[PDB]
């Protein structure tokens, strides 16, 4: 049986606005492949405008989570600006602790997204691109401090096993995508090409030596992937007026999933063209992610997605059809819209769109 | 204000109901009669200097013919609210 | 096709020339916009020969009055190149 | 109660010819109530192709293929007709041309090519202890000289970038592979088993032409099999140079929405029976690639199945072992519904390659 | 509907030792993804200590099937021995014959299995890590016999691939993993590395000349591979104080399939700390395996778990909860522990653990 309850909402604004309000709850009775359980998970994010001249953000995030009677945290911090549009440059700082063991570090990235090419015809026999292949290249500068017995070990390790194998540069991935992570860049459609360090160092620092980093990676994507596909969707530096939020929480168990959601941020609705504006498509990264793991239990499904327009605004080819219309609210429950959440909580990407004008 | 919405002439029926949506304070919609009125002879038409803008002519989706367009404001040219996604057809048969 | 797709009163896919700018060319600006409007098209001479079959109309808006080749009746006989003569809409607010 | 209905409505039918022919007749019908993954919709398509003898002393056949779709509200064609001819029994030749056009862009092509497939063993051991072998590695090479004329804007743009893009990096080679599979196709080239080696550019050049520059390249590229592949496994199965003797053709055509799938297929072409010792026949082995290519799309939604399978013998043929078992004899004809067979076809339409095998004699 | 049945039991034995008897019984009635069918197997695997003062040990393994009216038979019998702690030497013989063909070889083996890091902190937040990346490496000099004409055929065809191509090394990985099996490399987490070969020599022996071939290779995981990630946990040298056995057999056909498997060998339990013992940690490569030929017919699910403890020993943290205390067993069916079931039969990796102490 297994049923699945879940709740979606959306709220919009009107005009010119893109801002939108988010709210998700989800329950499933089903054993998460998760090899160690309990596993609890609390996420906070928010972002205000540093300033708008330069187009500097101010970004936060705090991770706590607790598996399997074990506290970890990770808090980060960080500054970001469009340098151009397809350079990005960020100065950041943060710390991650695990039960007893705890360590800072402060960045310093800069990030390059470039498109395979640039077919205007492309621009304008395709209404609604989709796929669209490219190649991102990341340079770091990070620094650590050593002042834990353990920090210093692992800086030492790393320096021996750097200058001792040749082929460090690509097993590095061995380690760095932990278990299943690295199965799904196969299929996730991404690429990860093999890391070029520039050079470790040491220096001496307020209370003691500090090991700084630089080195260099890129990833390429088929399409599938949206933090190359859409460069420009994922960081939307104009309508950040006031301070956005995301705020999640999921709390898993031997027995069922639990999922708390609420966020609210620019981006939500973007125009279609001819008057009409439309819900962002949605990403697939996480569709296909989340399908690797939706595939063990076969479910019921129930749900209501509730939209809330601004006045004035219709839905016009809603595919599937909604339900209801309570004057400025549409209903979608049951039927096609029920297949088609159960389509999507198994990987597939088909294509439910809203098309909403005035 | 921009998008204005320009009835097309030779498309019009004369069915009027582009007219009633206006409001009465603006009588940018008027008539046009030149000949007699059963063969297609009183086509209507929209006065751009009363016009305001409401969408009211365009937003109903009640034209027939596709004569009322709603221009966009840089140069894309509507003809109905919404069109459907042109699909192509066959026959089928269960064997 | 059949009358379900696409828009019911047309009997194919309409097109509207909207821009005319001169650029050291006279008219490459001809912007072929569907009646559905989220594309800006070109002659391209495959629109051309999709043209001269069955499939695709043009008009030209009241709202290039040689560079388009009007050859010499009832005001109006817009041509493009030599095959198929742009029907036009009036559209006269007097 | 339980999950999902989602009945799955299909027909089939195979029709057979007497003696030593292969040919054969082949008709399909489907309908799904399920969203199809793609991430554009409606989506429609339709399929022509068509092959005749052009002489059967060079071995040399014409072929012709033609692709009509609308996806989401833009047309795109795509037009191909080439000659063939098996030079030796592991070398192939082609030549050919077409064009392809999406909304109102169009260009035509002509290239020429050349295929090699080799196995990465001969021995016969395989071959007197195995009666019906299923998987063979290989590994194909593709070399390829194709010109294109330059006559658009955007097709001159296209050339001077790919030119400076050879250029400049010097990982052309190995990222192309990224830009040549788009989507999910990358991710089942690993997964159905094949490996795409990094493609050798031997020279872009540009030459004057009838109307003006046309742009010639030429490359070669080669990929392998662990033995799933059809392509390299079954290289003989393929191409049946020797039963055209009449004109054959396969015509399909899908047509997808938000709310299921239908499917229409016609077919007429040798290579449908062949022979597997002791004097019986037997349906060709399926094809692995299709079933676990499509089984990257078929586990979404829990479905209800219906189906037949209506075979239909010659004078004087029997069937004998097949499993599952058949329903009906209305004489001629065998019939399949239901039960195992409904199993089996639930089974495939999910990527399973499991085995259902018919053997008939005379 | 198709049901699939299965029974399960486990037998520990009390004190500090580790022993267990394990036996399983299952039935389905589902097509297997196999391209020829019927298929039936056989496996018997036999160990006894050689000798403690070395630690060498002797196994034994036989399999044979009949695969489509063809009977296939490989023998193999092997000495092996842990030199260090990360290190492991092997001398063994065997043979393969495939319907009338046969031949017999001798190898000569040595692993060496490598971790990432070592890092205390991991030892003393996480209580129980699952996840551990590491690389294995393979030093093999194998002699076979050349007496037949085939034998000289592949021997020569070898020999002249090897000298004429170049790209050798890397290819012969696919001919390596024939079918399906090189699609799972990629997904079940693995990376093979390309052999490299140290020479190809043929000898003049006792009946005529033998081809001796010497490779190395290498293969890494990131932590889903238990050849890597539990390296000793697989050779529990210690316990073997009497011969110890594994012996299945399944016998596939195109309407379901059948499985038989008994068992009697040490590391069944392990210590969990604080005197509570637990069953060990569920393998994930066989489940991930068999995860890839489990999702092509929805089933019905009915099974027992029954777990037999010594003296004393009470369970405590079961998750899922068992059905019935019948004084010294437990017993698990329907409900959850279905569910898990039908979880861990398609891929799922869920951790279902039992804790018991006395
Ligand atoms: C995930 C896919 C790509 C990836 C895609 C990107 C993208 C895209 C970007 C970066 C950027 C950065 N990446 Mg990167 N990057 C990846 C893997 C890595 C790895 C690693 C060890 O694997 C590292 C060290 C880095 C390092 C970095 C820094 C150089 C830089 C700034 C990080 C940041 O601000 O922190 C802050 C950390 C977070 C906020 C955590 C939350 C992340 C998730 C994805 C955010 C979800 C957004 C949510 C849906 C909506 C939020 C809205 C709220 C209103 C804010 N990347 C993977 C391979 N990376 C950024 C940059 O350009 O810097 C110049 C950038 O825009
Ligand atoms: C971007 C990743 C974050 C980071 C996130 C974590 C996380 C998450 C964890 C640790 C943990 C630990 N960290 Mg740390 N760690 C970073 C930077 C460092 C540096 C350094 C010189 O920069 C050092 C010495 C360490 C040291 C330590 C290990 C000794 C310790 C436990 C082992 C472990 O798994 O490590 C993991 C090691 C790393 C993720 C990278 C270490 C970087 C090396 C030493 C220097 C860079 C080498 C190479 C050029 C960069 C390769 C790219 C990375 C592979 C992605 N970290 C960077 C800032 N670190 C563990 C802990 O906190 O409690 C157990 C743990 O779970
Ligand atoms: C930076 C991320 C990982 C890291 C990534 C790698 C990678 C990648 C490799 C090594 C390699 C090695 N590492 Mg290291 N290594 C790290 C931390 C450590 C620590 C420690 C106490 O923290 C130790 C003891 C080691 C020790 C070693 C040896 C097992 C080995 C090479 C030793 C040598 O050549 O002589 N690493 C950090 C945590 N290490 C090499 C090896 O042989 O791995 C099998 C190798 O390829
Ligand atoms: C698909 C798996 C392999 C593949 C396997 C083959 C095989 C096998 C062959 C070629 C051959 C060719 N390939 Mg190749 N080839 C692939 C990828 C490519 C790519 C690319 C950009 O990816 C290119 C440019 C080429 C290019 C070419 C030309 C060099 C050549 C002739 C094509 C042809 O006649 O067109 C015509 C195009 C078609 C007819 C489209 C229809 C294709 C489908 C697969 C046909 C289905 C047949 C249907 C089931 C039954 C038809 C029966 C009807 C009665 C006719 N291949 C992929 C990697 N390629 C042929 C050759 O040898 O030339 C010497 C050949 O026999
Ligand atoms: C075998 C593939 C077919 C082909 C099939 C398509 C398809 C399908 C499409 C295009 C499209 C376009 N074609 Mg073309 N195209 C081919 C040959 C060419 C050549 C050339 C010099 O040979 C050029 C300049 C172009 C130019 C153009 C692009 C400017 C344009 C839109 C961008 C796009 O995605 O391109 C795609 C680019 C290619 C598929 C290969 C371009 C070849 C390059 C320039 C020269 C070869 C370089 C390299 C050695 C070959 C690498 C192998 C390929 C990556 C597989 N094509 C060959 C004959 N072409 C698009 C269109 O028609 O309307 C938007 C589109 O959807
Ligand atoms: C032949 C198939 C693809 C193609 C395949 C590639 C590949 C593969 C690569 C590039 C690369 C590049 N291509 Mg190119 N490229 C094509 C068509 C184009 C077009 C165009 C208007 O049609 C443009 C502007 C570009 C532009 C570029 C730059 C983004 C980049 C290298 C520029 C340089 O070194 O300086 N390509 C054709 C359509 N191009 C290189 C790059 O950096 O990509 C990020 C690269 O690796
Ligand atoms: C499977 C994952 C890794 C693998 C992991 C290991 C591990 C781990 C070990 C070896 C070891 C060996 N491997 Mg190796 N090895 C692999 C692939 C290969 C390949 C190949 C062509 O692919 C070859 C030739 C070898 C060759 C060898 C020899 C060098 C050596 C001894 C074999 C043995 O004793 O035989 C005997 C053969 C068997 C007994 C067949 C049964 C195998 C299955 C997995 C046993 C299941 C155990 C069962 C669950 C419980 C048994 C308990 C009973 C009481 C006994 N490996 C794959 C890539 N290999 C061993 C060694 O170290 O030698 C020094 C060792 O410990
Ligand atoms: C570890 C693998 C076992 C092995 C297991 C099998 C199995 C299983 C089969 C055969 C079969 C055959 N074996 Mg043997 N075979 C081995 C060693 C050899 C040697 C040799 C010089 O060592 C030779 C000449 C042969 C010869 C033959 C082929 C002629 C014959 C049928 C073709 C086949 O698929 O072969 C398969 C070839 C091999 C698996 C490896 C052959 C080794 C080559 C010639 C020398 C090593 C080259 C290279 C350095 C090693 C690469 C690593 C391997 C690719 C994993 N074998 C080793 C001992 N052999 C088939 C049979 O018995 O009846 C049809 C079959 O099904
Ligand atoms: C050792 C495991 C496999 C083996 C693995 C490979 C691999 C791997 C390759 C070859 C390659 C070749 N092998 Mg060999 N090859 C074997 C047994 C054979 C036998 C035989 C009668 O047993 C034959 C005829 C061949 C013949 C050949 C040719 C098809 C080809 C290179 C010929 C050359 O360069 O000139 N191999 C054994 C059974 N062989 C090369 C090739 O071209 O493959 C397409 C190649 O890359
Ligand atoms: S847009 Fe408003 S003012 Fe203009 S014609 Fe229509 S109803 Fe009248
Ligand atoms: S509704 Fe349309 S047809 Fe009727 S008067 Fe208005 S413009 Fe003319």
């Amino acid at each position: 049986v297994t049923t699945a309850h879940s709740d979606y909402e959306i709220v919009l604004e009107g005009g010119s606005s893109s801002w939108g309000k988010v709210k998700a709850r989800a329950k499933v009775n089903a054993p998460p492949a998760s090899p160690l359980l309990p596993a609890d998970c609390d996420v906070k994010l928010n972002v205000k405008p540093l300033d708008p001249a330069k187009g500097f953000v101010r970004i936060s995030a705090v991770f706590e989570s607790i598996v399997d009677s074990t506290k970890n945290k990770l808090t980060i911090e960080a500054d970001i600006a469009n340098e151009t549009k397809e350079r990005r440059i960020s100065v950041g700082e943060g710390m991650v602790s695990v039960g007893d063991f705890s360590h800072t570090f402060s960045f310093e990235g800069s990030v390059v997204n470039l498109f395979y090419y640039r077919s205007d015809a492309v621009r304008r026999n395709v209404p609604n691109p989709i796929y669209m292949q490219g190649r991102q290249f990341h340079d770091i500068l990070m620094k650590v401090p050593l002042d834990n017995n353990d920090l210093i070990d692992t800086w030492e390790g790393t320096v021996k096993a750097i200058g001792s194998t040749g082929a460090f540069n690509d097993w590095i991935r061995d380690f760095w995508f932990i278990g299943p992570a690295f199965t799904a860049l196969n299929e996730g459609g991404q690429r990860i090409s093999r890391i070029e360090v520039n050079g470790l160092n040491t220096e001496s620092g307020p209370k003691g030596p500090v090991g700084v980093s630089r080195w260099r990676f890129s990833h390429g994507g088929s399409g599938m992937v949206d933090s190359i596909s859409r460069w420009a969707e994922l960081f939307p530096s104009d309508k950040l007026n006031r301070p956005a939020q995301v705020e999640a929480g999921f709390r898993s168990d031997s027995q069922g999933i639990e999922v708390k959601v609420d966020g609210e941020f620019p981006g939500v609705s973007v125009d279609a063209g001819g008057g009409l504006r439309r819900i962002l498509n949605h990403p697939l990264i996480p569709l296909v992610h989340h399908g690797m793991v939706g595939k063990f239990n076969n479910f019921n499904v129930d749900a209501q997605l509730k939209v809330v327009l601004p006045k004035g605004y219709k839905i016009r080819y809603a595919a599937p059809q909604y339900r209801s219309q309570n004057l400025e609210e549409y209903r979608w429950s049951g039927g096609a819209y029920a297949r088609w959440v159960e389509h999507v909580c198994k990987g597939g990407v088909g294509q439910f769109e809203i098309l909403y004008a005035q | 204000a921009k998008k204005h919405y320009f009835i097309i002439e030779n498309l019009c029926v004369g069915c009027g109901l582009c007219l009633d949506k206006c409001p009465p304070k603006v009588n940018a919609i008027g008539y046009k009669f030149y000949g007699d009125v059963q063969e297609g002879g009183f086509r209507c038409y929209i006065d751009q200097a009363a016009c305001i803008s409401c969408s009211a002519c365009f937003s109903g989706d009640e034209c027939p013919s596709g004569a009322l367009i709603e221009v966009l404001p840089d140069g894309e040219v509507l003809d109905f609210s919404y069109t459907p996604p042109e699909r192509l057809d066959f026959d089928l048969r269960f064997l | 096709s059949g009358p379900w797709s696409g828009n019911a009163v047309h009997k194919a896919e309409k097109y509207f020339i909207t821009s005319a700018k001169r650029d050291r060319d006279g008219k490459l600006q001809i912007e072929l916009v569907p009646a559905s409007g989220r594309r800006k098209l070109s002659p391209t001479p495959e629109m051309i020969r999709r043209l001269i079959d069955g499939e695709i109309e043009i008009y030209i808006l009241t709202t290039a009055i040689d560079m388009n080749k009007e050859i010499i009746d009832m005001e109006n006989r817009y041509v493009i190149d030599f095959d198929k003569r742009g029907v036009k809409w009036t559209m006269r607010e007097i």
